[PDB]
RNA sequence: GCCGCG
């Protein structure tokens, strides 16, 4: 769980330690994380919220 | 899975699946077909004397082991004959240099190797065997786009897999085509073919957005306008990736 | 027209042929039997390709001559082929071998070799005979490489 | 000590080509000037191009019309290449009506008031039948680079009936853009160059225009090179709490605890909550359950606390 | 075996030897410059090879 | 250009073919360039149908014997506009176009026989240190797409 | 809506030493990064105003190739050391400055004769370590100003080679620019995300601050566009 | 079970 997968292309703007990662890829594998943050800085009381 | 010497105007040495079934699934070339029994057979050209004459012969297997035959890319007279003495030759499932007179058999074209996929390469002659067989693998899995455009640089082989494919709409008893729609074409049979009584139309309904198998889109649209004389086995509309009946 | 043909090649490929027509008729002549033929024919065969790799070789590594403030002088070539092959980018000699000079003998039906070789390059076309003999070399290879 | 280039000699080889001259130019001023008035041109024009389509009896891109010979998709496609020009309005509205035999070519579209047709001869469908008409709609608007139909959303504020078929834009009336620099011929000065650029258009934009617009634009965006120098949230939070309407005994005690804010409340855990004094458990139960009467559960973690 | 594994390839390498290559006759010859950088001021404005 | 390609997978693959592919292209983009040129400018038919008559006579004992002079003018006329994008031209697949041919099919399109021209940087406007090889090659999208992957 | 284009905000200077500078604008239109950075680059490193030296002499061996007398540094090494120093003149075009030495004891540039218009700024910077042992060296070159870069091809000045052998042709670096890079990364605001991010690295071998330098640039590019922008102007 | 992708 927690996984993703996607084709990969070429990025020569990137460093050695980085790599790029979709938005739309994100905010799917980091969606615990986001609620947390979501419920952290008050904008979302609730879970379902 | 190999590639057997007697594989040479019967199955394409080229066009092939990659990974699991290489050797095990093969397409037909451009000229075979089967025989009474069901074995493959090819065309060649008998030779009488020196001469190449025209008359067809179609070699099984087993048949073109004994005779001498010579290649397709053979200099060629007027009359017919050998232009040089000493000619290239398969004699029995090899190949060597024989005299103008030994020969048996000719190649009836180039093509004869090559399968229909395979055949749409230009330059396939400048290609690596492995990618070029990947280059056949991979044309069968280009998706139709919204305006089909012809190739500059083609073969030829295209008009016939375009009009032998079935997609496009092609005429039947062409005469006159009386009226163009984006979805129909009526056509007026000239008088000189005609079925006696009650006189005769040809309407073709052209298959309009349509889902494929694999969930692209097969569309026809016309080629006619209008009055415009159509002959019989001309293309009137051409189907998914295809231009003015020429695949595309 | 970065893939320069040497220009001798046709001439090494007449003295093969007219060596191996000597061989033939000797062996007409009954003094030589079948396999000391055929060694000696691969033999000839394999010795042809060697020097017209070296050839091209040649032909391609220096072949730029620029001229200087006195004379002219012979320096590296930047042909874009030898460029890619020598800064090892991409490619070898063998590749380059058989992009400009001969291709070369090659045989796999069964792991046998034939005695006439593929004498044309890429740039030039090939046959159908000769892309029917190299068939069977790509297959055997790709059949390998999956199995 | 620079000279200054000044536009001479623009000559017109026909409606869409044009050829414009910059004759003093220093020694390598050319090819500095010529890419960056490419790279503007080519980058950003402001246009008009259609954004949306309404033809009568269509329905959605895919379809047909009896009579017209083309699909909807290819006349969409072709009013796609239209080129117009309009004077002080962006959202320009053009109607098309034919009936008869033949082509219909942008020439029969009726006459607005300024809306220019630069090519009247711009075939954009075919009608086959004799009683067949075509009637259509057709939005022109004013932009500045390709915006695609399927990335605006805003458009999707208002309900759209069905029907309204919508095209990509454009929006650049420059197709082609090449320069070349050679010698001037300022004989009295040592050795000037000349700069000659060379545009291809659809034939909207003056290439007069074109120019001055681009040479605005670089200048606009150097101007800022010239001077460097510079070297809780959610409402139910941040309330009062006097509007839960709390218990008399529940009164002083919240006030002795300096909680004045519905928030501050609600992160004071049960453990301690109940070492206040004269708190009472049963008086506890009631603050919980007037809490969570708004859906708030006592115990959450908040990252600030601002004194609103 | 311990030799490095990031190493360039393909590109990288054509452009590493392209740049660090010599012929007998170019734009500037015997030519003395006081560093790196004017080398690189010569060759991005054109004066040298 | 619209579409930039690594010349590294050239040599190690030895396709030889994508080269061919792209100097036939140009060639063929380069008359027809030039038939919508003398399009462009309402030249006269005679010219028009000589020219494409050129066009079409060359090669070195080639099979095609097609003649304009059958040809009546609406018909070279409509076929003149069928190829101003480009003359459709044909290789067979072992017995094609030649390189003499296609050098001398570039010459005829006023193109460069060596069929590589001089490319200027879009964005630094420096012309690239060698001359780089332009052409059109047809290309395909397969139906693997990252909407499905 | 139209006509209206983004404009660099919150423009960032790392300042290094006092000769090296990074300057970061942020965002710019998309493609927007390169055509300025490319603009400004040309520009500074081909033609921007400066001085620098340009004609030597050497009493005694006047050879291309000399023996120096002994100098323990060959003279196109001193041809080198000189070429580098940054000097500034006022109101004068072509300045003569000479120096002579004697002494063990480095010749740095401090040693020359000082005149009110010339204002040479780094007066450390050496030409060599004197000669040998001790002896008396003296030269006199003279710089002019001058535009961009521009090699020592040819002479053709005066007759014959009397200039050659009274300048030896030190090649001139009149620009005021060591060293200019530019780089051009992804930078986005709001919902855009293709946006421009310029990242200029600026190197000046003295008399020039970088930022005045890059100020320079600016007003001499936008100055060369009044033809067109002073009719075509808001105010 | 079949087809394809690296």
């Amino acid at each position: 769980d927690y996984s993703g997968r996607s084709v990969i292309t070429v990025g020569p703007y990137l460093r050695l330690h980085q790599c790029g990662l979709p938005k739309k890829m994100a905010l799917e594998l980091f969606k615990p994380f986001i609620y947390g943050k979501l419920e952290l800085r008050g904008l979302a009381t609730t879970i379902k919220a | 899975r190999d590639v057997h010497p007697t594989h040479y105007g019967r199955v394409c040495p080229i066009e092939t699946p990659e990974g699991p079934n290489i050797g095990l699934i093969n397409s037909l070339s451009v000229y075979a077909q089967t025989n009474e029994y069901g074995f493959l057979e090819t065309p060649y050209r008998k030779v009488t004397d020196g001469v190449v004459t025209d008359e067809i012969h179609y070699l099984s297997a087993i048949e073109e082991g004994n005779y001498v035959i010579a290649q397709a890319n053979s200099n060629l007279d007027e009359e017919g004959h050998f232009v040089e003495d000493l000619v290239t030759c398969r004699s029995k499932g090899e190949s060597s240099l024989f005299s103008r007179d030994q020969v048996d058999y000719m190649d009836v074209s180039t093509q004869q190797v090559v399968s229909v996929g395979a055949s749409l390469i230009p330059f396939l002659e400048h290609d690596d065997a492995n990618r070029a067989l990947m280059g056949a693998n991979m044309q069968r899995q280009a998706v139709p786009t919204l305006r089909a455009d012809k190739p500059l640089v083609g073969t030829g082989m295209e008009r016939a897999v375009a009009v032998d494919s079935g997609v496009t709409a092609v005429a039947k008893r062409g005469g006159v085509v009386q009226y163009v729609d984006a979805s129909r074409i009526v056509i007026k049979v000239n008088e000189d073919e005609m079925y006696p009584g009650e006189a005769g139309i040809d309407i073709y309904n052209l298959t309009k957005y349509t889902r494929s198998n694999q969930n692209t889109c097969i569309n026809q649209m016309p080629c006619v306008s209008l009055g415009e004389p159509v002959e019989r086995g001309d293309v009137l509309a051409d189907g998914p990736s295809t231009d003015l009946g020429e695949l595309a | 027209d970065d893939m320069v043909i040497p220009e001798k090649k046709h001439e090494i490929i007449s003295e093969a042929e007219a060596e191996v027509a000597e061989i033939q008729e000797q062996f007409q002549s009954g003094l030589v039997t079948a396999g000391e033929r055929y060694n000696k024919v691969i033999d000839i065969w394999a010795a042809a390709n060697d020097r017209v790799s070296k050839a091209m070789m040649d032909n391609l590594q220096t072949e730029t001559v620029i001229n200087r403030d006195g004379q002219e002088e012979k320096q590296v070539s930047f042909n874009s082929i030898y460029m890619m092959a020598d800064s090892g980018a991409r490619g070898s000699a063998a590749q380059i071998r058989q992009l400009a000079g001969m291709r070369g003998l090659m045989a796999k039906p069964d792991g046998s070799i034939i005695e006439t070789p593929i004498t044309a390059n890429f740039r030039e076309g090939l046959n159908v005979l000769q892309y029917f003999i190299s068939t069977h070399g790509a297959r055997k290879g790709l059949a390998d490489t999956a199995l | 000590e620079f000279l200054k280039p000044r536009l001479v000699d623009i000559e017109q080889v026909s409606s869409t080509h044009a050829k414009v001259t910059l004759e003093p130019l220093e020694r390598g001023f050319g090819h500095t000037l010529g890419n960056a008035l490419r790279r503007i041109l080519l980058s950003s024009m402001p246009g008009c191009a259609v954004t949306e389509v309404e033809i009568d009896g269509v329905l959605h891109e895919y379809s047909t019309k009896e009579g017209v010979q083309e699909d909807i998709l290819e006349i969409l496609l072709n009013l796609k290449g239209l080129a117009v020009r309009v004077q002080g309005k962006d959202e320009v509205i053009l109607t098309l009506n034919k009936s008869g035999i033949g082509p219909v070519t942008a020439a029969d579209i009726t006459h607005d008031g300024d809306v220019e047709i630069v090519k009247p001869q711009h075939v954009i469908c075919h009608l086959t039948d004799e009683n067949a008409s075509i009637s259509m709609r057709i939005k022109v608007q004013r932009g500045r680079g390709y915006v695609p139909a399927s990335t605006r959303i805003h458009s999707e504020e208002d309900e759209r009936p069905i029907g309204r078929l919508l095209v990509d834009a454009c929006y650049s009336p420059v197709e082609r853009i090449a320069y070349n620099v050679e010698a001037a011929r300022v004989e009295q000065r040592t050795d000037l160059d000349k700069l000659v650029i060379e545009m291809e258009t659809n034939g909207t934009i003056d290439p007069e225009e074109a120019i001055r617009r681009a040479a605005t634009i670089l200048a606009e965006q150097l101007e800022a090179f010239v001077d460097l120098r510079d070297v809780e949230f959610d409402p139910i939070l941040l309330r009062p709490v006097d509007d839960l309407e709390l218990t008399v005994r529940s009164a002083n005690c919240l006030k002795a605890e300096a909680i004045h804010y519905i928030g501050d409340l609600v992160q004071r855990t049960e453990v301690e909550l109940l070492k206040t004094p004269n708190l009472g458990k049963k008086s506890l139960t009631e603050i919980k359950d007037v809490l969570a009467s708004r859906g708030l559960s006592l115990g959450m973690r908040l990252e600030n606390w601002p004194p609103a | 075996n311990g030799e490095p594994i990031i190493v360039p390839s393909q590109d990288v390498v054509l452009g590493l030897y392209y740049m660090t290559r010599d012929c007998v006759n170019a734009k500037g010859e015997g030519m003395v410059l006081t560093g790196p950088k004017e080398a690189e001021r010569l060759y991005r404005s054109g004066l040298a090879s | 250009v619209d579409i930039v390609l690594n010349p590294l997978g050239v040599p190690s693959r030895m396709n030889i073919g994508q080269i061919l592919e792209t100097h036939l292209g140009m060639a063929a983009k380069g008359i027809g360039d030039k038939i919508n040129a003398m399009l462009k400018q309402q030249q006269e038919v005679a010219k028009l149908r000589e020219f494409i008559q050129r066009a079409y006579d060359l090669g070195a004992d080639v099979r095609q014997k097609v003649d304009l002079s059958t040809f009546s003018d609406e018909e070279v006329m409509r076929l003149a506009e069928n190829l101003r994008k480009g003359m459709p031209i044909a290789t067979p697949v072992f017995d094609g176009a030649k390189e003499a041919e296609i050098k001398e099919l570039l010459k005829l399109g006023d193109l460069p026989t060596s069929g590589q021209i001089r490319l200027y940087d879009g964005r630094t406007g420096e012309q690239f240190e060698r001359p780089v090889t332009v052409g059109y090659m047809y290309m395909l999208k397969l139906n693997h797409l990252v909407d499905d992957k």
